[PDB]
Protein backbone atom coordinates (compact mmCIF):
# COMPACT_ATOMS: atom_id res chain seq x y z
CA UNK A 1 0.00 0.00 0.00
CA UNK A 2 1.07 3.73 -0.59
CA UNK A 3 0.61 6.87 1.75
CA UNK A 4 -0.98 10.37 0.40
CA UNK A 5 -4.56 11.35 -0.19
CA UNK A 6 -6.62 8.83 -1.83
CA UNK A 7 -9.21 10.58 -3.50
CA UNK A 8 -9.15 10.05 -7.27
CA UNK A 9 -7.68 6.82 -9.54
CA UNK A 10 -5.34 6.37 -5.98
CA UNK A 11 -8.45 5.07 -4.49
CA UNK A 12 -8.95 2.40 -7.26
CA UNK A 13 -5.35 1.48 -6.92
CA UNK A 14 -5.09 1.39 -3.07
CA UNK A 15 -8.14 -1.38 -3.21
CA UNK A 16 -6.72 -3.22 -5.71
CA UNK A 17 -3.50 -3.85 -4.29
CA UNK A 18 -4.80 -4.47 -0.50
CA UNK A 19 -8.02 -6.51 -1.22
CA UNK A 20 -7.05 -7.96 -4.93
CA UNK A 21 -9.21 -8.60 -7.65
CA UNK A 22 -11.90 -8.90 -4.81
CA UNK A 23 -13.20 -5.89 -2.56
CA UNK A 24 -14.66 -3.82 -4.34
CA UNK A 25 -16.81 -2.65 -7.21
CA UNK A 26 -16.15 -0.39 -10.43
CA UNK A 27 -18.62 0.65 -12.90
CA UNK A 28 -17.14 0.33 -16.78
CA UNK A 29 -15.61 4.09 -17.09
CA UNK A 30 -16.62 5.53 -20.72
CA UNK B 1 -19.38 9.21 5.49
CA UNK B 2 -16.86 6.83 5.16
CA UNK B 3 -15.79 7.41 1.32
CA UNK B 4 -15.73 11.81 2.49
CA UNK B 5 -13.03 10.64 5.65
CA UNK B 6 -11.09 8.11 3.46
CA UNK B 7 -10.88 10.75 0.47
CA UNK B 8 -9.89 13.90 2.60
CA UNK B 9 -7.49 12.26 4.33
CA UNK B 10 -4.97 9.98 4.30
CA UNK B 11 -6.96 6.89 4.63
CA UNK B 12 -5.09 4.26 7.12
CA UNK B 13 -4.48 0.75 5.83
CA UNK B 14 -7.29 -0.94 7.81
CA UNK B 15 -9.69 2.21 7.09
CA UNK B 16 -9.29 1.05 3.56
CA UNK B 17 -9.41 -2.83 3.92
CA UNK B 18 -12.41 -2.11 5.76
CA UNK B 19 -14.43 -1.85 2.27
CA UNK B 20 -12.95 -5.30 0.97
CA UNK B 21 -16.11 -6.97 0.16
Amino acid sequence: FVNQHLCGSHLVEALYLVCGERGFFVTPAT
Amino acid sequence: GIVEQCCTSICSLYQLENYCN
